[PDB]
């Protein structure tokens, strides 16, 4: 069937530029226009631009006129968008979009998405993160139920992923989202509530993975 | 009536 | 995709006569609506596009008419050569054609002549068992034919053929097959084939008894 | 004047794959577009496929899209359609046609269409068939009029040839229409109106012919 | 400069073929397409074919199509035309042309014409003229003036030449053009006027001249 | 097939006039129209293209305008080099051209003078009678001709010319030619020439008898 | 200024269709409505169709819905009626008109008529006029004035000219306007009053002419 | 459908004079009111919409008024090229027109002369008698003429025709053709037509005898 | 942002014609409908025409319609006025405008003007100016405090620049609007206020300055 | 055509004062109304469509009401760049604009300084005689400067031109120009400008004679 891959996105510092790409296949893609959409946390789903499928007419939208470039390679059936001079509040998914076939006099929008790729526009730079233990003890125990955890904190870019003891412990895990902080350092918690008749034997070790930084960190976190 | 030139 | 039907699907008409035949679509296809004849066991032609435009060659007593969804055709003075299927077609969307109108050849009632053939003892010895009823020279088309084993209505083991107008006298001709396995048709005794039709004051019953 | 001339139909296995050609004459091939267009009892007539003069552009019916390709060859004259994954509803008679010459902006369909050629999508193997005879009798015979004729049934695939002493009775012949059967075999029956004083002594014989299998029939209808 | 040479043109019978050909210089005649133009005085300008720069696209008017081919020679620099099947409603001047340079998706003519060359399909067969005198008179006196001349009847082909007094008198000669009578001979008439005081005195012959039969023949004109 | 037509035919002007010439097309030609100048026995010239574009060498004082289906061409101040036809021509659909335009040189009126030829013994010996009348030095060009025989109105015999205008006096010359049989001929007595022309108040006759 | 032509009148028989049309220059045709209305000696004003400048609303009296089709092709700057099922009483004048320009919440009707076409609905064929004399005596004398004059009898269709002694008599002549009879064919008179002491001396012959039948008569009307 | 209703018919008017004519609608058209001029053998010309705007052009001696139901057209002083008929429309829902007024050129009474035309003998040859009674140069146009035949009056037989106001002196003329088979024609013999006009103190009677 | 240059205006005598140009950039011109609306001392503003986006519909004022013609050429982004028969009251300064965006059903008008470009239609020839001194003396002081200036009368075209003493003197400078004659000259005065006692001892010279003769004055003002 | 009508034509204001302008069209326009400001030697800038909806980034200040036929422009604070020309413009039916209204600084009232320039020996010496009456720094605008020569008033024969207020103190200057032939001028003695002005209890007379 119908399939897009985006491709092109990454880390880049403000003011620079950067080029994305999407792939089209299943369909004839020279026949139909395209649609660039963005999603972003604080503003929701916002269109981005769009072009004819010759090229002839595109537009944009106000946020965006005078810095992104729309373009297509019928050949190669491929889709560009040329980004310059990114803002910080340009960080957000990025879709490329099919306009459905509908009749000639129609109003027209999109009908198949693609899978969509991710945009961060930030001045902080590359750092492995800290990762401290939250520690069970009395004084966060209820009963037979204990509550223990990991705080990773202060890391750039995204993403990072946590595991526990190689992947072995799942069952009451809860792994926060991460949250940008002012210093563009991302900072995320996971925790787990376990039997309290279980401290000081069982062990217990989160396991922090960033490919990008090939950063390994193997945390235990032992009551107090 | 297109380019009939090279 | 555009539906498109047409109205009616035949018209029983003479020569001399004023035809129209109307088509229309399930959306607005503005005027971009093509007319084609075909005659039987021959390809296509065109005649008409843009709804009213003649292509070159057509004579003259073809015309088109309609816009939006509302399209018709006409014919103002029937010749012989112009019996035929019409069909028409959107090329607003992509490419549908409707159902088509067949142009048949008015003439007087004829009652249909009746006629029916047993399995022969060849085929019985095949393992199958067909029986045949014969409608002859007979008009209009609409006609119904109902096998009777021992009085019983047979449904879903029948089938049906009809042939064109013969060019001589413009009459049709109708076969119905009974099919039945060797066991099925000895089980029986009475084979009848009734046959109703409105020239008819009373249906036509022709029947056999097995192995006579 | 216009011409075209389709090959290339006939009886294939359903999952296996087939090419048709058109060959074109009397006008400039390159310079138009051409239409795959079939046509069937159950559904009428029906597009099929589209391509531009120089094949930038091929469209599809949606039954279709996906397992047929229409190309062409300017320098031969000659368009092509290869159908693959062959199903048992694609049986139809298919024709190849011109699109017409108009303006720029106008819509376009076809003006000319081809000789058309058969495609039987069937997983039946190649049978001759059993030819019958319909005995006039007493319950057959009206006045001086009766009937007699001969029953052609389980054969594949069409067609099959029916003459009456050898070709020597035309008056009064009618054979029908072939009917295909759920076993997916044909039968038809031919009729005869004679003179009821004939009988008995006139010999009626039937010639089925089928040159696909090289069956040569000759039967002989006797009263009861 | 640019410059176009046609060849070929003469009388031809109905029916019969004839080959015209046109030589360019002072551009690139490989480059370009060439444009076959017909005038006539019955149907004014007409165009007749279109040929591309490298011969492989080819266009011609209804009229004509199925009966003229148009080709070229980009090694010799040289265009042709064959023409067979000729009516005699193709009597016209014939002008070879060039195309205009212009953008790759703009319609296209041309902007230089050729010399031109005359093609005369008729069935008549050269014969020499006839030259009457138009004797000056009473009768073609209007005051001091009078009126003579020369009419050169049933002559085949064009043209011929009429001079006065073997070239001596040219102030007040008026020659009319040629007139196409029903037998496809042509005819016209060359007029002077004098002053009728000198009418007896003064000789006066016309001298009419046929390249194509080399006729020459100097007719006085006496008065009555 | 895209029609052509060109107003006005014909259009008397003088040597510093703004003139303006019209052309329609029987479809919408966009903006595809080019304008040609033909001088008489000269190749046509390329004066305009894209209904609007001036080429290379054509003096500023031509101008084009016009789009769809209505076009104009404007000369702000005509010079003598630009007495020719003028063509315009259709290129959205292969090539059609109109009847053309011919600009003709203005001047006071003047009346015609008629002369009349009766045919020579030889062509009479030869079985054939022309008679020639000759309208010279007149302006404009319309005139009306009538032969009377007998004071018969002749309809289907007669032939005309007309001449270009001259290069010095921008006049006009014509002849007339009846060609009858000789036994035609010798069947009557009064030949005659009849010519109206907007320079003469009346008719001018001319007229002779057979042998006279 | 704004121009309309009007072509495609005739005589057409009852039963039979009629395409007129209406050619439109001066004004931008696309940009307004269009009325087709006709007139007849015996329904005077009788307002037929109109059309929306885009087609897309059209509305038509109630004696000729479902009959008549109007249509506009703004390409061509052209209104089209296409008239079908002709009845006897359609025999009338047509004239394409052009609605005003005016305010966006007024009223509509025409304010330029067109030149108008004649339609002529009727079953009789062309037939050439009977001329009978109508002879002056002592009974059409009054004084020194008597009447004379040609009747014009079962001719078809309209019109017919008359002239007297070849144009040269037109003072005092009366030709009156043609009436239809019962038989489907026209007839008119033309009379002229002359001087009675003409009679015998003055010869008077009046010249019918008819164009669609191609019919002459010249007929002399002698004193009784 | 409304109906609408010109007073009067025929107004006789001279030049110089106020002219005002009324139209009726059958129900209430609020001011959607338009007047139209025609000249005989001319297209129609605008010369009020919404009853009272006059139209650009058109002089200002030309006036509307009226509301509602009630409309009226005033011509404050009548000059010659006003002579002409004037049609009423409302468009307030589709469109109907009156069925207009002619003005008509006043002048004194002038009494008909009266001419009578028996069949001719070949027209009784060829089975048809056509018999002419012609009244000349008669104001006004309302006359009155019977066919008596042995003084018994016709009724259905009889045709007639008149044309506009000569250009010279306004005045009519009047034919009427009486038609009959030649045997009706012929079992008669004496044939009158009789004239009354507002201009004759006593009725004009003109008569012949078959054959005279 | 939006930017709309014009070009092409000048001087033209009446009846000759003039092409006018506005080359629009920072935005999609093809995109918008444009204006050309004009400007002049005697009507205020004026509009003139407008055109669609792809061109199909254009609408001129009743003062200009039959003899403007309005265009766009969206390759080049250029908008075109084509003025024919120029009339004495057309001059006046000439905006393009573009058509803001709005609602679907709204009507429309202009947001971003032009610079304007000036045309002045006249058959006054090329001239330079007259300057004469406006002499100071008793009559024009008023305490210490004396007014001088030249008179700058009959020049075409406009426009003319005044300085004085090479630009030198500045304050009290008044240089009044020039004025059109009925000769189709202009006028103009340029006055200057100085000190009384400085009359007689200080140098004051008017540098009047008009490019299109290439004409430069220096006149001195001296007392009476 | 709808017609358009501004008032004030001029008004007279001051920094901080709320300003209110009226408009008001010939027929209904509906809301369809836009306003523009344009500065002197400058192109014309939306302000206001829709009547009453501000364009996107223009001040808070400004603001638009009205509907129907009249409408009106209100500047709530008016600030030192709004002192402009501000015209409406109806786009309801084509598009007219109104005669503008200017935005005048408003000041206390100056008498007028005034200054008399004879006709210079160049241009009497070229055949023409130029007088010249200034008005220096004088507000408001509105003043009467009549020429008198030998106590005789002149009428069609003087030109007055103004110059826009200064930047500096918000002044105007004025020329008026009597232009002559040499012979009248030489024909007489005395030249006067006569002025009056709101700020002047009296008229101002300044005259010279002819070769003083």
């Amino acid at each position: 069937q119908v399939q897009l891959v985006e491709s092109g996105g990454g880390v880049v510092q403000p003011g620079r530029s950067l080029r994305l790409s999407c792939a089209a296949s299943g369909f004839t893609f020279s026949n139909f226009g395209m649609h660039w959409i963005r999603q972003s946390p604080g503003k929701g789903l916002e269109w981005v631009a769009i072009i004819w499928y010759d090229g002839s007419n595109t537009y944009y939208a106000d946020s965006v006129k005078g810095r992104f470039t729309i373009s297509r390679d019928n050949s190669k059936n491929t889709l560009y968008l040329q980004m310059n001079s990114l803002r910080a509040e340009d960080t957000a998914v990025y879709y490329c979009a099919k306009v459905w076939f509908g009749e000639s006099e129609d109003n027209y929008s999109v009908d198949v998405w693609g899978q969509g790729t991710t945009v961060t526009v930030s001045s902080a730079s590359t750092k492995g993160p800290s990762v401290f233990p939250l520690a069970p003890s009395s004084k966060s125990t209820s009963g037979g139920t204990a509550a223990l955890g990991c705080l990773v904190k202060d890391y750039f870019p995204e993403p990072v992923t946590v595991s526990w003891n190689s992947g072995a412990l799942t069952s009451g895990v809860h792994t926060f989202p991460a949250v940008l902080q002012s210093s563009g350092l991302y900072s995320l918690s996971s925790v787990v509530t376990v039997p309290s008749s279980s401290l000081g034997t069982q062990t217990y070790i989160c396991n922090v993975n960033h490919k990008p930084s090939n950063t390994k960190v193997d945390k235990k976190v032992e009551p107090k | 009536n297109a380019n009939p030139n090279a | 995709d555009i539906q498109m039907t047409q109205s009616p699907s035949t018209l029983s008409t003479s020569v001399g006569d004023r035809v129209t035949i109307t088509c229309r679509a399930s959306q607005s296809i503005s005027n971009w609506l093509a007319w084609y004849q075909q005659k039987p066991g021959k390809a296509p032609k065109l005649l008409i596009y843009k709804a009213s435009t003649l292509e070159s060659g057509v004579p003259s007593r073809f015309s088109g008419s309609g816009s939006g969804t509302e399209f018709t055709l006409t014919i103002s003075s029937l010749q012989p050569d112009d019996f035929a299927t019409y069909y028409c077609q959107q090329y607003s969307s992509y490419w549908t054609f409707g159902q088509g109108t067949k142009l048949e050849i008015k003439r007087t009632v004829a009652a249909p002549s009746v006629f029916i053939f047993p399995p022969s003892d060849e085929q019985l010895k095949s393992g199958t068992a067909s029986v045949v009823c014969l409608l002859n020279n007979f008009y209009p088309r609409e006609a119904k034919v109902q096998w009777k084993v021992d009085n019983a209505l047979q449904s879903g083991n029948s089938q049906e053929s009809v042939t064109e107008q013969d060019s001589k006298d413009s009459t049709y001709s109708l076969s119905s097959t009974l099919t039945l396995s060797k066991a099925d048709y000895e089980k029986h005794k009475v084979y009848a084939c009734e046959v109703t039709h409105q020239g008819l004051s009373s249906p036509v019953t022709k029947s056999f008894n097995r192995g006579e």
